[PDB]
């Protein structure tokens, strides 16, 4: 229990930690026992992985991580001769402090004392010793553009002698990535690069690239999928503007006979960048086919499914039918997060208008409605058909024969369900005018139908503040007059108000001079008709703009 | 590249909502955001914040909240698993969540520009690479050991994602590397042929039984298979026997290790050739699977109906089964559960076979059905269910299932007969190696979802099944 207790209270939190009494010697005492031999390997092991996890919160100026990373450097190479297991670790620690720290530079000690024995370790638990190293030489190099330039030839020569074909693959595209475009921006190629420098911080090559490609590829059969696709995704960056894509086009077209999710999308951001050079007219029409099958393929989890769901509705064109229309619309047997992403294929394929489109987007709002007004469900069900007509409305603003049954539905749907007043409010709040219009009306219509006695008003009055205006006058007083008498809660006592100051936006003179009276005169809480005593005031005695300017 | 990794099992009712089990943040990537974002970059939080922002955006923690608009709004649709977290007054973007069997999976990639448009999310790899990460780890982690599994969970990943990149996603290859200690391109995830395919083909169909409706089966299949012989490069491709009686293969997808899919299979969504069988692999340390495939095949297996006329509180739920004759007679289990949304204090109940043993919530009488159906192939149950007070909420609140309409929630099961024909066949051996194929061969048959659809009831119906 020596550091235990030491590193509970900083893993609890490290900044809050950092920034207390103890935390200014934890550093200093933690570079202090590196050395040590009374710390077990337990410590030192744990001791070596925070020092991993946290660099930016010991060493934060600088000189400390220079310091620092001198003292790990000196306790890695003191190190007792025999097999241990802090090889690895304090490596990769004394790396995670200097790239963290900011003080990495071709101008200081610690650099040149580091990045000579990682490039001699790595050239070669000993394996697992010579991955960390090139893993961290490679993760070095992404710190600094160039840092990691200077072994591309011994790669290179020595693709076939020991050495793991992961590490090596990936910090050599990365490296043939950062030094062309570096060396290409100065205005020169390679220059014999395939064949420790610090000066890159500030015809062949062509033939020299293909071999560079194509022993890539060959050694990336071994490659794990997840590296695969980052090795792919930057290769697909780096060769679009700098042969043609022939060599790799066998790989492509085998690894899209598959469905996981890195290779799929590695094949997808290769065709949003190299564009259409290699896709076929046609070969467009295979990738959606199967990222639409996949976006619903039974043997693959949710996630995957709606990321392809996703994909689809954004897919890369090359040059910019309804079957495929027809293999992932939206069924009431799909769970709630996956009808959204397939409910704007169901208004593209209706947009242009086998029973009738608007008559299966009927029956499933339809079904969507009947769910939500289950009363005693959860919300999802509600928040499933808000979405649905949110993104219907934006989607079809412009054909009335297809809306208003949704208007109508979606009145019914409050009629039956009441409970459901922010979501409305939230609607009406966002919809664009030619949607907001026509369903103020019927749903105003709906509130104000009902003479005002059932125990929904506090949902009601919600509707009736977010819609009223200077339209439909006397229905509106009306209704409001009967509501006086059934508000005893200071909740409804202030969506009733929020009503008459929509009025007094709206701006009605006549009658209103009784309506907002009469609230004032026979409400409950005192509050509530201070509220509309003085909003009563304002539109008696204010001018039409200074109303809008003064309240 | 991701920015840190999470596993948070999930905790109902605790205020916390569950104890992080894996908290690694890298940070060479943290100063690598805020070199590429630059003005857009924004921070990531601590434990308990992002654990808090989480379950509040996964809908997982209190979702009995009246209307928060920052989750629940109509303005704000998730069509993807990739969310975008709020904590500390800026907007995190992006972090990745999902959850199955009370386990969550976290991640926040890195994304190589500025945030100030959103860029697309087909184009961010880390989406992808942290989805994949989470998914190695759920299987690994409930596989089939309630804590030797997810105690060394953290010194597992250490070795396969050691500094922001990950290099392999099979986190079973993480113990082997670790706890067990390569001059070829040996693949990076391997550290006598016997293969143990165990093909699995369950029956969900919404029968329904309606004129211009069709009725709606779909069979899905899968097949898991594993070279795991010795030798340098043995070549073992097996071949599966359906006979001219059933279909080709249907509705073929692969494994991230396996090598492609024929044009075929690309086409036939929803070669045309029982054989020969050529299924290129790699052989894996792993478990390949040359293939998914849902065979169709046009004779459904078990057919059904269901009358439940509310005379009051006389659910008489004249059923009335099926079964073709292509299926065996000898059901391991053939538990016609008849759950009761919506509505047995009296089972006055008429059973034509096999015991309709009301459960002791009395919500649900499970009539197990048994083991065999008899010679009549025909249950029914004619009970004057005198439900006692209306239970509107005590009872299972199934939406799928409103007034009259429900169907038969028949849990049936069958050992090494499903509803494809599947047959592997080792004597057509054909290799460029040599070795003894031991294709330990199987199948069975799972109600996926098998839903008698009451005909005298509506139906939910998918989009085809209308369609002429």
């Amino acid at each position: 229990d020596a550091w235990a207790q030491r590193l509970g209270a900083f893993r609890a939190s490290p900044s809050a930690f950092m920034a207390g009494p103890e935390g200014e010697d934890l550093g200093r005492d933690l570079l202090s026992d590196l050395r040590s031999e009374k710390l077990s390997e337990q410590t030192k092991v744990s001791l070596l992985a925070l020092s991993m996890e946290y660099p930016a919160q010991l060493w934060p100026d600088a000189s400390a991580a220079e310091v620092a990373a001198t003292s790990l450097l000196d306790t890695l190479v003191l190190l007792p001769p025999r097999p241990s297991a802090l090889r690895r670790p304090l490596l990769l620690a004394a790396t995670t402090a200097l790239a963290a720290g900011g003080a990495l530079g071709p101008t200081s000690g610690a650099s040149c004392r580091l990045l000579p024995l990682l490039l001699g370790l790595a050239a070669g638990e000993q394996r697992p010793l010579q991955a960390t190293a090139c893993e961290c030489l490679r993760e070095l190099e992404s710190c600094k553009p160039g840092l990691l330039g200077g072994s591309l030839g011994l790669l290179r020569g020595l693709l076939g002698q020991e050495g793991p074909v992961q590490p090596l693959s990936l910090l050599l595209a990365l490296a043939l990535r950062n030094t062309l475009v570096l060396q290409s921006r100065v205005g020169a190629g390679l220059g014999g690069l395939l064949t420790w420098d610090w000066t890159l911080v500030e015809p062949e090559e062509a033939r020299e690239l293909r071999a560079a490609v194509i022993q890539l590829l060959d050694t990336s059969y071994l490659l794990t999928p997840v590296a695969q696709a980052q090795l792919l995704w930057l290769l697909g960056w780096a060769l679009r503007g700098l042969q043609p894509p022939a060599l790799f086009k066998p790989q492509l077209v085998r690894l899209l006979g598959t469905a996981q999710l890195t290779l799929l999308h590695a094949m997808l951001a290769l065709k949003a960048a190299f564009g259409e050079a290699l896709f076929t007219a046609q070969d467009e029409a295979l990738l959606l086919r199967r990222l639409t099958l996949a976006a619903q393929h039974p043997a693959l989890p949710p996630p995957t499914h709606l990321f392809y769901l996703h994909c689809v509705l954004s897919f890369p064109e090359n040059w910019p039918g309804p079957q495929l229309c027809r293999g992932l619309l939206p069924s009431l047997l799909h769970d709630p997060m996956a009808l959204l992403a397939r409910l704007h294929l169901l208004c593209l394929l209706c947009a242009e208008e086998l029973p009738s489109p608007r008559h299966y987007l009927e029956e499933l709002l339809a079904g969507l409605r009947q769910r939500a007004a289950l009363d005693g469900g959860p919300r999802a069900l509600a928040t499933l058909c808000f979405q649905a007509s949110y993104l219907v409305a934006c989607c079809l603003a412009g054909q009335p024969t297809v809306l208003t049954p949704l208007i109508h539905g979606l009145a019914q749907l409050y009629q039956a369900r009441p409970m459901l007043a922010p979501h409305f409010v939230d609607l009406l709040d966002q919809v664009d005018s030619e949607l907001r219009e026509p369903l103020k009306v019927v749903l105003r219509q709906v509130v104000v139908s009902r003479p005002g006695r059932d125990e929904a008003l506090c949902w009601h009055l919600q509707m009736l503040a977010k819609v009223a205006d200077g339209d439909a006058q006397s229905a509106t007083l009306n209704f409001l007059q009967a509501a006086a008498a059934h508000c005893t809660n200071w909740d409804l006592q202030q969506g009733l108000l929020r009503v008459c100051r929509a009025l007094l936006r709206a701006g009605v003179r006549g009658g209103l001079v009784d309506l907002l009276q009469v609230l004032a005169r026979q409400l409950e809480d005192p509050d509530g008709r201070d509220h509309a005593r003085l909003y009563y005031i304002l539109l008696a005695h204010l001018a039409a703009p200074k109303l809008g300017v003064a309240l | 590249a991701l920015r840190a990794v999470w596993l948070i099992r999930h905790e109902p009712g605790t205020p916390l909502g569950g104890t992080v089990r894996f908290s690694r943040r890298y940070p060479t990537v943290e100063k690598r955001a805020k070199a590429f974002n630059g003005m857009t970059y924004v921070p990531v939080p601590e434990d308990g914040p992002f654990l808090r922002a989480l379950l509040f955006q996964l809908r997982l923690l209190d979702d009995d909240k009246d209307f928060m608009e920052r989750r629940d709004g109509c303005s704000r649709i998730n069509k993807t698993s990739i969310y975008g977290l709020s904590v500390g007054g800026e907007e995190l973007w992006p972090v990745i969540a999902f959850l199955r069997d009370s386990m969550i999976y976290a991640s926040v990639p890195l994304v190589e520009q500025a945030l100030s448009p959103r860029p697309p999310l087909i184009s961010i790899s880390g989406v992808s690479q942290g989805l994949e990460l989470l998914l190695g780890i759920q299987d690994f982690l409930y596989s089939s050991d309630l804590h030797t599994k997810l105690s060394q969970l953290p010194d597992l990943l250490l070795q396969a994602c050691p500094l922001g990149t990950l290099l392999d996603a099979n986190l079973q290859n993480s113990l082997n590397s670790i706890n067990s200690v390569q001059p070829q391109k040996q693949p990076a995830w391997k550290v006598k042929a016997q293969i143990s395919i165990s093909i699995t083909e369950t029956v969900k169909c919404m029968q329904y039984g309606k004129q211009d409706i069709a009725d709606t089966w779909q069979v899905a299949g899968t097949v898991a298979c594993k070279c795991d012989l010795e030798g340098v490069m043995p070549a073992v491709t097996i071949s599966l026997s359906l006979p001219t009686n059933g279909s080709p293969l249907q509705d073929i997808i692969v494994h991230p290790c396996v090598t492609s899919l024929d044009s075929a299979i690309l086409t036939s969504s929803s070669s045309a050739f029982s054989g020969p069988y050529k299924f290129p692999f790699t052989p894996p340390l792993e478990s390949f699977n040359l293939c998914h495939y849902t065979s169709q095949v046009p004779v459904p297996p078990i057919l059904g109906s269901y009358h439940m006329k509310e005379e009051g509180v006389q659910l008489k739920v004249t059923v009335n089964f099926k079964l073709h004759e292509s299926v065996r007679n000898n059901f391991e289990v053939c538990e016609a559960h008849i759950p009761f949304y919506n509505r047995i204090t009296h089972l006055e109940y008429k059973a034509s076979f096999g015991q309709l043993e009301v459960f002791r919530e009395k919500s649900l009488l499970v009539w197990i059905i048994g083991q065999k159906f008899p010679k009549s192939m025909e249950i029914s149950l004619s009970g004057t269910l005198t439900f006692g007070v209306k239970g509107h909420n005590k009872q299972p609140f199934d939406h799928i299932c409103i007034g009259n309409t429900a169907y038969i929630k028949l849990n049936f099961r069958i050992a090494d007969y499903t509803l494809t024909g599947c047959y592997a066949d080792q004597h057509s051996v054909q290799v460029f190696a040599s070795g003894k194929p031991k294709i330990s061969a199987y199948r069975k048959l799972i109600s996926s979802d098998y839903y008698i659809w009451n005909s005298k009831a509506p139906a939910p119906v998918t989009y085809a099944s209308l369609l002429p």
